[PDB]
Formats: C-alpha cells, sequence, structure tokens
C-alpha cells in the first residue's frame, strides 16, 4: 500500500510507481527512476545484502 | 449459565490486499473527524516544616 | 505546532491528515480537539506509467493515469476527478523504448482547432 | 514518522535524503533499517541569476 494504510483504509499501488512518488518528495523528477530502474534495483539488493 | 473462561488473545483480522502490477485504488468521497487528547501540566504545591 | 500552524508529522496532531486543532483547559491539565480528514469509498482502476505518442513519451505533471476499460484519463492522487489528456498536464522526456509498461494512446493539442 | 511516512527532518531517519525504513525486532529492543539517497560525481559550471 505505501503510506495510505496509516491514515485510513489501505489502497494498493505498484511498487515501482510508489518509488517514483517517493522520488518526487525529495526534489527529483519521476522520469529519472523509470529510465534507471534496473540499476536502482541492483544497488538496493547489493546494499541490503 | 455464566462462567469464567481462559483463552489465548488474538491480534486482529486478516486484511490481505489485492496486489498486482497493473491495479490502483483511488478514494472518491470523504469524512471529517474530530478526536481528543488529554495532558497533565502541573500538580499541587505543598510544604512541610 | 498543532494550534498555531498546520503539521506534517505523522500521528502527531491526531490520526489522519491534519486540518485544525482547538485548546480547552481542565483542572491541572489541557485538552486538545484535533480536526482531520479521512478518505472513503474507494474503487478500481488500471494504471500505466507513461503514454507513448508518435516517438515520444509523456509523463503526468501532477497526477496519475487511470482507465475505465476503454478510455484513459489523468486524475489527482487523493480524489477522483478524470480529465482528458492534453499537452498542458504532461511533459515529454525521451522516447518510448526504455520504459517498462508504456502503452499507446493519443494526446490532444489545444492549438490546432483554433487555427 | 519514519516507517508510516516520509520524513523531512534532517538526520532523523538516517543520514541523507530519506526514502524508506523497515522494522525488525530484537530481544528487549527494536532495529530500524533506513534507506536513503546520496549524490555523487559532481562537475563544474558557470551560473547567472
Ligand atoms: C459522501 O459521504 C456523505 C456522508 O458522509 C454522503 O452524504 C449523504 O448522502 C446520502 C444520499 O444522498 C444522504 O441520505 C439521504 O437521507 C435522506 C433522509 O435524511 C433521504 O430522504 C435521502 O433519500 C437520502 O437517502 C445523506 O443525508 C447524506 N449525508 C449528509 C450528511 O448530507 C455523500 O453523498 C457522499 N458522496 C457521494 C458522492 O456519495
Ligand atoms: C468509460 O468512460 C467513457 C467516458 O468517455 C465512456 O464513454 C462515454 O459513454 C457515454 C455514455 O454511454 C457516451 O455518451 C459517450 O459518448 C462516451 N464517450 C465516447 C468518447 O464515445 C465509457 O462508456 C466508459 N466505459 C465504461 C465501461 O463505463
Ligand atoms: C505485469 O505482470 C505480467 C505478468 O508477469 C506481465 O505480463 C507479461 O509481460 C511480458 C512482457 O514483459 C510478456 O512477454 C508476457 O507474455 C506477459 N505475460 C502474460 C501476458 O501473461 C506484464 O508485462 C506486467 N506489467 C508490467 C507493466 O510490468
Ligand atoms: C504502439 O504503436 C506502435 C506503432 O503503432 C507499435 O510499434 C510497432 O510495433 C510493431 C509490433 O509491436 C512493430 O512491428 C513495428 O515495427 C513498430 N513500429 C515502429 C514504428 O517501431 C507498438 O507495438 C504499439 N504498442 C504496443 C504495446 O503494441
Ligand atoms: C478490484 O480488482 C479487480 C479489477 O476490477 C476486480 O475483479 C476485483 O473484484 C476488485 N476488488 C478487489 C478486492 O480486488
Ligand atoms: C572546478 O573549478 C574550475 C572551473 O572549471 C576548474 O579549474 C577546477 O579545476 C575545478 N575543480 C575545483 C576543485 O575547483
Amino acid at each position: 500500500s505505501g503510506w495510505t494504510f496509516g491514515a485510513g483504509p489501505a489502497l494498493q499501488i505498484p511498487f515501482p510507481m510508489q518509488m517514483a512518488y517517493r522520488f518526487n518528495g525529495i526534489g527529483v523528477t519521476q522520469n529519472v527512476l523509470y529510465e534507471n530502474q534496473k540499476l536502482i534495483a541492483n544497488q538496493f539488493n547489493s546494499a541490503i545484502g | 449459565s455464566q462462567s469464567i473462561i481462559a483463552y489465548t488473545m488474538s491480534l486482529g483480522a486478516e486484511n490481505s490486499v489485492a496486489y498486482s502490477n497493473n491495479s490502483i485504488a483511488i478514494p472518491t468521497n470523504f469524512t471529517i473527524s474530530v478526536t481528543t487528547e488529554i495532558l497533565p501540566v502541573s500538580m499541587t504545591k505543598t510544604s512541610v516544616d | 505546532e498543532c494550534v498555531l500552524g498546520q503539521s506534517k508529522r505523522v500521528d502527531f496532531c491526531g490520526k489522519g491528515y491534519h486540518l485544525m486543532s482547538f485548546p480547552q483547559s481542565a483542572p491541572h491539565g489541557v485538552v486538545f480537539l484535533h480536526v482531520t480528514y479521512v478518505p472513503a469509498q474507494e474503487k478500481n482502476f488500471t494504471t500505466a506509467p507513461a503514454i507513448c505518442h508518435d516517438g515520444k513519451a509523456h509523463f503526468p505533471r501532477e497526477g496519475v493515469f487511470v482507465s475505465n476499460g476503454t478510455h484513459w484519463f489523468v486524475t489527482q492522487r487523493n480524489f477522483y476527478e478524470p480529465q482528458i489528456i492534453t499537452t498542458d498536464n504532461t511533459f515529454v522526456s525521451g522516447n518510448c523504448d526504455v520504459v517498462i509498461g508504456i502503452v499507446n494512446n493519443t494526446v490532444y493539442d489545444p492549438l490546432q482547432p483554433e487555427l
């Protein structure tokens, strides 16, 4: 769901679409993520590993 | 008849969300809510000789 | 922070999206009344990340793309209000060959019918 | 504030620009994993107002 389950009913949304929402909240446009999705996923997996 | 029973407590009800990579849910109508909160600020001033 | 302004911290001035707060006094204490906003009456839609016009990819400026089965609209995120996709609520970046899930539609240009 | 939402307070949910946070449990305690965003590979330019 994201942050929608802490202020009411839970609403579903795809994870790559939510990552763009969270990218917009720091000042970076959302077209940056959609054109670097695989690299970001690889970095996240390597960092959590 | 009435009696006293003992059991193991439960935590809640299952709310599995319908997740796909192509579906989103958007609310359509709203409510206004008012809640209350209570806080102590001070106590009594006493003196003993 | 709750009475003299509007707060963005989660679950600080009540549960929900903060709107207002009012104070009252009690013997040796204070009472706060928090007024918030709650959504309701959800629905179902199909979504896409971008729309590929002729050789170009269009991204939504402030909303999100939705569909009702046959036609596509762009709406705001916290309330359902569909509008026809135009060149004044989307921006172009690149071509439709790198994004995963890009779909086809048409984008209306509000200048040609004028002349 | 870090798990149920996205924070703007500096150095609250980690060092950097906050993206996400995940909880885990430990004996008599909790553990938070903070996922942030860091810039890199700067350059040089001339600016005008
Ligand atoms: C969003 O939610 C509000 C309530 O939270 C909805 O307002 C309510 O709408 C119903 C249906 O029109 C109203 O019921 C009516 O009651 C009278 C009897 O008083 C009856 O004669 C009518 O036939 C009808 O059933 C209800 O009064 C009304 N509530 C308030 C406070 O005005 C609103 O409709 C919702 N929005 C949408 C788009 O559904
Ligand atoms: C999805 O929404 C569109 C909105 O355009 C619906 O199409 C319109 O339906 C009305 C009512 O039948 C017609 O008067 C319009 O002429 C239709 N629009 C066009 C461009 O022809 C469509 O019916 C909706 N689909 C569903 C499944 O509800
Ligand atoms: C949503 O998930 C489905 C299922 O994984 C994806 O459907 C497949 O997409 C690939 C192309 O990437 C096709 O080769 C397959 O034939 C599809 N499977 C079907 C139709 O059963 C779909 O692409 C995903 N959508 C997005 C936007 O990633
Ligand atoms: C969106 O439309 C374009 C063009 O109408 C499609 O691109 C063509 O795709 C077919 C098969 O998919 C190819 O044989 C053509 O060579 C493509 N044309 C060009 C100019 O590259 C595209 O496939 C459509 N989108 C989807 C999802 O099918
Ligand atoms: C919403 O998802 C699909 C798409 O319309 C529908 O079949 C389903 O019944 C709806 N509700 C839920 C809970 O998935
Ligand atoms: C950036 O500043 C000038 C302008 O290009 C350049 O000469 C210099 O080497 C660059 N790096 C630093 C650290 O100043």
